[PDB]
Parts: structure tokens; sequence; C-alpha cells
């Protein structure tokens, strides 16, 4: 009988629920369609309570509810169409319909899915534009990876999982060092850095970039020490010369082996040359050990690779899953 | 257009190099802030944007006109 | 036609929690009337009690907003978190009536959900401890409810950082003196920590407008200088100045010193206590107990008709 309750029910009636597309630990997704336009499809994510969390609403739920609304309006961020409470006191997010899966399943399906340099260029353009829109609105994603890049019906890629996002912290405001999946975490976060910036996201983008080129995770460590060792091995050992003050980070650790000099652009050409010299340049600029010298999303969108032939593939021509 | 027609260019303000605040001095020299990659430029830009965002947004008139 | 103005008009704050004074007044009156009607219909199921007036609802809302701010100061919380909690409180009690849910509890609920909304996710037990609350569930029972009340808008914009940015912009002027700027910034920040939160500033003005109003209250010369600099480099200037003056007056009607007014024991006994007694006799019987509301909603979600504890 509450006015807000009947308003929520009126908003819930706007969309007819259909088949259950997925069953996840975080939420359950159903197909749906607008009541005024049954041709307009939609995904209804009903967030299921997590019995493991005793502190009320889960942080990922709050973070999505906030930032998906803040960032809505960009073609490369998943659109939060609506939000409403169900009769069973649960949260429901009416979102864009993205039936073509994600980018991880395209990368992994090496037997059947074929893509080339122009396709990687188009996908990286989408991802970079999404991250640029994030940072332009002072939001860190902190969990960029292939399976969080959904693909729409027309082929446009949308950044999706915002359960770890956070607004840009003010000076002296400490942030968590435990964000971003291990394989995609920048060196400063592995070292426990508490005052970082947008560079942390760029690193993940680079790690996505690399993973698109070799179609396998670049640095797939099973422990934080394994991740640090892999970064020292394949990118370069951080030292006071290339990264002033790195040894003073809250959780700085070094395997205490012979230091490896930071590999230059040319060193990558042997493995990633599939994207061409210019392309590799971008890769290198995203994988700088010192986040201060790491390229920014705006600088990235202005890089020479995007205008270098061959031009990126039109989204209508991008590879689809089989 | 590299920004897909979404590029944000402020109209009534511009973020220049001379912008700074003395309270920032104590952090700019903090080892953790420099070595950890904290962007003071981003903070300055955010402050300016919030100081000028919606300066000509007249809530009463615009909302009664709808 | 400014790009920043458009990007602000795209925010949830503008589309959902920004109205004209008349719209806000009508909404509050209709919410109070709906609460009265629902409680009256329920009670007859007979001498009805005296229900709160919209003015009394607004007075209690302001008092408990001031108390929420005092509590946030006691918990050494960030300015952004305190402002978010107060805004959540005001929005919940603009979409809901004081006669429906207890503000004494929704105060803590709003503080907790504001912590969450500002990126701080503490343990509910530690929160209840810091606020001397024995049963932490008493807070959780309101959380989701509050979420519905604010219409799921968690991104709230405050003018503190805007104040610091405006002070930086003024610092570039060679004629202004640093000590005057420091004093003006301190006073404007002290104003932003109370005046726009106890009044309806967020509902009728933009964070930039509220910041400029607080600065004009701290040192009208500097604010007028900043506006003159921005518009020298029309009708829009005059309209902006008029809006800034209206916001300045709305803020001046409740300056930070009035804190002592809202914590005064005599003011409480004279203006607050009668309203609380009237509310204690006219409150909603079913919705007041948040823990029991939550329990019955859980049992309705799980147990449809297989009940074994109902005796009639
Ligand atoms: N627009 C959409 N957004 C999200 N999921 C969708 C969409 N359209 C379809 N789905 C389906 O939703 C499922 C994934 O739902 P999610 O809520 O993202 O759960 P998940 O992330 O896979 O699970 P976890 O929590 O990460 S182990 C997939 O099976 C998709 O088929
Ligand atoms: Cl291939
Ligand atoms: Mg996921």
């Amino acid at each position: 009988p509450d006015p807000v309750e009947q308003m929520n029910e009126a908003e819930k009636r706007k969309y007819i629920k259909g088949k259950k597309l997925g069953e996840g630990t975080y939420a359950n997704v159903y197909l749906g369609h607008s009541r005024d336009d049954p041709n307009f499809k939609v995904a209804i994510k009903k967030i299921k309570v997590q019995a493991q969390y005793k502190d009320g609403m889960a942080p990922d739920a709050v973070r999505e509810l906030k930032y998906l609304r803040e960032l809505r309006g960009h073609p490369n961020i998943i659109g939060l169409i609506s939000v409403f409470s169900s009769k069973d006191q649960n949260l429901n997010l009416v979102l864009e319909y993205l039936p073509l899966g994600d980018l991880e399943m395209l990368i992994r399906d090496v037997e059947r899915v074929r893509y080339g340099a122009a396709d990687i260029k188009a996908w990286m353009g989408m991802l970079t534009r999404a991250v640029w829109w994030c940072h332009e609105n002072f939001i860190l994603h902190r969990d960029i990876k292939p399976n969080n890049l959904l693909i729409a019906a027309d082929g446009e890629v949308k950044l999706a999982d915002f359960g770890l996002a956070r607004s840009f912290a003010d000076p002296g405001r400490r942030m968590t060092a435990n964000v971003i999946t291990r394989w995609y975490r920048p060196p400063e976060l592995l070292f426990g850095a508490r005052h970082y910036g947008g560079a942390v996201d760029i690193w993940s983008v680079g790690m996505v970039f690399a993973e698109l080129i070799i179609r396998s995770p670049f640095l797939p460590g099973n422990t934080e020490m394994e991740q640090i060792t892999l970064i020292c091995k394949h990118i370069g050992t951080p030292t006071e010369e290339n990264w002033p003050g790195v040894s003073k980070l809250p959780e700085w650790w070094d395997p205490m082996e012979e230091p490896i000099p930071v590999w230059g652009k040319d060193a990558y050409m042997a493995r990633f040359g599939a994207v061409g010299s210019e392309g590799v340049d971008l890769l290198w600029r995203t994988l700088q050990l010192d986040p201060k010298k790491r390229i920014t999303a705006r600088e990235m969108l202005e890089h020479r690779w995007w205008r270098t032939d061959p031009k990126p593939t039109r989204k209508e021509d991008l590879p689809k899953k089989s | 257009d590299p920004f897909g027609g979404m590029e944000f260019v402020p109209s009534r303000y511009r973020v220049r190099e001379e912008l700074n605040h003395p309270s920032l001095d104590k952090y700019r020299i903090d080892q953790q802030h420099i070595t950890g990659g904290y962007s003071f430029l981003d903070y300055i830009s955010r402050a300016m944007f919030e100081a000028f965002a919606g300066l000509a947004v007249f809530i009463e008139d615009e909302k009664e006109a709808g | 036609i400014a790009s920043e103005d458009a990007r602000y008009r795209q925010s949830s704050q503008y589309e959902l929690w920004s109205f004209s004074p008349s719209q806000l007044a009508s909404m509050r009156e209709k919410t109070n009337a709906a609460a009265r009607a629902r409680i009256t219909e329920r009670l007859l199921s007979p001498t009805l009690p005296e229900f709160l007036t919209p003015a009394e609802e607004l007075l209690l809302v302001t008092f408990y907003t001031a108390e929420l701010l005092r509590a946030g100061d006691h918990a050494d919380m960030s300015d952004e978190i305190k402002a978010t909690a107060a805004t959540f409180f005001k929005r919940f009690y603009i979409t809901n009536s004081i006669m429906t849910y207890p503000p004494q509890e929704m105060l803590l609920v709003a503080l907790f959900f504001g912590c969450k909304a500002e990126g701080a996710f503490p343990s509910i037990s530690d929160f209840a401890k810091t606020f001397g609350r024995e049963r932490p569930e008493e807070i959780l029972a309101g959380e989701f409810l509050l979420c519905q009340g604010i219409r799921f808008a968690l991104d709230v914009k405050h003018p503190f950082r805007a104040l610091r940015g405006a002070i930086m912009e003024l610092s570039t002027l060679p004629d202004v003196e640093p000590a005057r700027l420091v004093a003006a910034e301190q006073r404007a920040r002290e104003i932003l920590r109370f005046s726009p939160l106890i009044t309806d500033a967020y509902f009728h003005f933009t964070p930039s407008q509220i910041m400029l109003a607080a600065l004009s209250l701290a040192d009208r010369g500097l604010a007028e200088r900043l506006i003159q600099d921005t518009f020298h480099y029309s009708h829009v200037r005059d309209k902006v100045l008029g809006t800034i003056e209206a916001c300045r007056d709305m803020l001046s009607k409740e300056l930070p010193e009035r804190r002592e007014h809202w914590n005064n024991k005599t003011v409480y006994k004279a203006q607050i206590q009668p309203i609380r007694k009237k509310l204690n006799k006219c409150r909603d019987p079913d919705r007041w107990n948040l823990v029991e509301l939550q329990r019955i909603r859980r049992e309705q979600a799980s147990r449809k008709g297989f009940d074994s504890d109902d005796e009639g």
C-alpha cells in the first residue's frame, strides 16, 4: 500500500520477463522486453542476496547502482535502462541486451573464431573509449578483463562489471590495493600502493591488448609473488632508477634475482608484431612500470595506431561467436 | 573525431598549469603519492569542473517549464 | 548551452532530486496526506488521533538532519559522507512520511548507506558499536528500504571540491591577497558543512551555485569577482547572479551557528517534544517497527500459504 511500492511495481510492469539466460553467484539474468515495444529487448539482472555477507547490501551492488547510472550515455558502457525493487525485496537492474557474449569467449575459441589486426584495432578502440569515458567522469574501473567486455547485437563492445569501481580519491584519501584480477593488476597495486590514479586501469587495458594479440593471458600468475616475478621477467625489473620510491611501497617485494632491464619497444615486436610497429608502440606505452610514465586514456585515443592502415573493422563486420 | 563525438571541452573555464593549492604541497612531496601514481592534474580538473558544472542551470525555471 | 551544464543536467541529481519550490511543497503535502489517509484507513479496521502537519514533518526532518550531522561529526566521518547521509535522509523523507518510518532509526540507516555510497563499506557490527547500538540488525532492516526511498540515485554531488577549485581559480589573480582568500575559504567551507544540508539548497540549486553562494556569504567581493571574470571573458550573467543571491539568502537563514539552536535542550523541550508525542500517538502501527516489517516480508517471500504459526 506504500506509494513508492506501487511506483516500483508500475516500473516493474514496464518490462515483461522471459527466459532465464544465466544463473550466477552474484545475480540471475532473465530475458525481457518492453511492454510498449515488445521488439525492444532488455536484460533483467535480479541481484540475489549473498548469505556470506552479513554487512547488508553487497559493495558490488552499490557500486554498480551508483556508477552505471553515472556513466550511462556512452556507446561503450553497458546501459542501465532502469532500476526497480521486486515484490520479494530484491534489487533488479534493467540493462542493455548484449546477446553476443563477451570478448574472453571470442579470444579462447581459437579453433573456430578467426580475427585479425583490424578486428583487434576496433576492439581496442572500443575498450579505450570506454575507459576514457570512465576516467573523464572520475571513475576507476579496477577490474578490466576480457570476460567483462560484453558484445552487443551490432558488435559494439560494452564495459560491464562495475562491482569494483571507485571515484577518484582526493589527496591523502587511501584506496584499497586489492583490486583488479591478479593477471591484470598493475605493479603499483601488487606493491600495495594506496594512492594511485587512472594508470591502474590503463595497465589492465594493456594486459587485455596483449591477450588479444597472443590469444592467451600474458602474465597468468597464481600468486602475487608469481605475478611480480612475471612482470620482472617479461616487462622489466622495477628499480629506483626507472621508478623512484618503488622500494618504499607498502608491500614492495622483489625475488632477489639478477635484475632484468626494462624491455624496449623492439623487444615486443617479436611476439606482438601482429599489430605492427605503431601498434606495438601503444602496447609499450600502456605497460610502463612507473604509473607516472604510463600513457593516459586521452593520450591513448590520440595515438598514431588508430589512423595507421589497415583501418579498424566496421562493427557490423566483426567476428561473432559460433 | 577520435573521441566519438563525446569529447568534453569546458566552456566557461580552462585548466591551466598555474592552478595549484597550498594544501596540495604536503602531498605532492609525499613519497607514496608520487611513487604510487596519484594524479594531481585529475584532481584539479575535477575540482574545476565541479566548481563550474551547472553554473547556468536554473532549477526552478527549467523544472517549471517542463 | 555550456557543455558542463549539459553534463550536469544528465546527472541523476538533476533529473530526480531537483525541483521548484512549489513542486517540492506539493510533493511533501501529498506525501503527508497519503500517509494520513493510509493510517486512517488501516485504523478503522473509533477515535482517530491528531496527525502531523506538513510543517511539523519538515521541522522534525530538519531537527533529525542536524542530529545526523552531529552524529557524523562524532564518528569523524568525511564531509562527503556526512553530506551524502543527510541528502539520503532528506530524499527519503520527501518521498516518505515521518509518520510512516521512524526517523530516529533512518538517521543511522542513512549514515550507513552514505558510507557505502561514498566507497566505505564498514562492518555493520563496528558501526553499531561506534554508535552504541546493541542490535546491528536494527540498522540493516532499513537499508534496502532507504534505497527504495531515494529512488536508487546514489551519485550525489557536493560543493566542497568545487569550493577548493574556485579558490584555486581566484588564486591566479594578482590583486587578491592570500590571507583574505584563506579566511574566505575557511568560512565558506564551514558554511557548506551545515547551511546547504539543513535547508533545501540541494533541491533548487547546483553544486556550483551553492558553492558560489557559500563564498558570497564568506566574502561577497571574491565571488562577484569570480563571476565577473568568467562572464567578461549578458542576461545569463544577471540570471546567475540572481540565483546565487537567492541561494545566499536561503543559506543565511540557517548559518553554522544555528547548530547550537538545533542541539539546545530548551528548544528541544519547547518545539520538538510536543511533535514527537503527537507522532508517537499518530504513527503507522504496521510499518514503524523496521525489524518486524523485514521479518514479515521475508516470511511472505518464502512462505506463501504454508503457515503453521497463525492462530487467527
Ligand atoms: N545484457 C546482458 N548483461 C549481462 N548478462 C547477460 C546479458 N545478456 C545475456 N546475459 C547472460 O547473463 C549471464 C551472465 O550473467 P552475470 O550476471 O554477468 O553473471 P556472471 O558474471 O557470469 O557470474 P559471476 O558472478 O561473474 S561467477 C550469461 O550467461 C549471459 O548469457
Ligand atoms: Cl586467428
Ligand atoms: Mg561478470
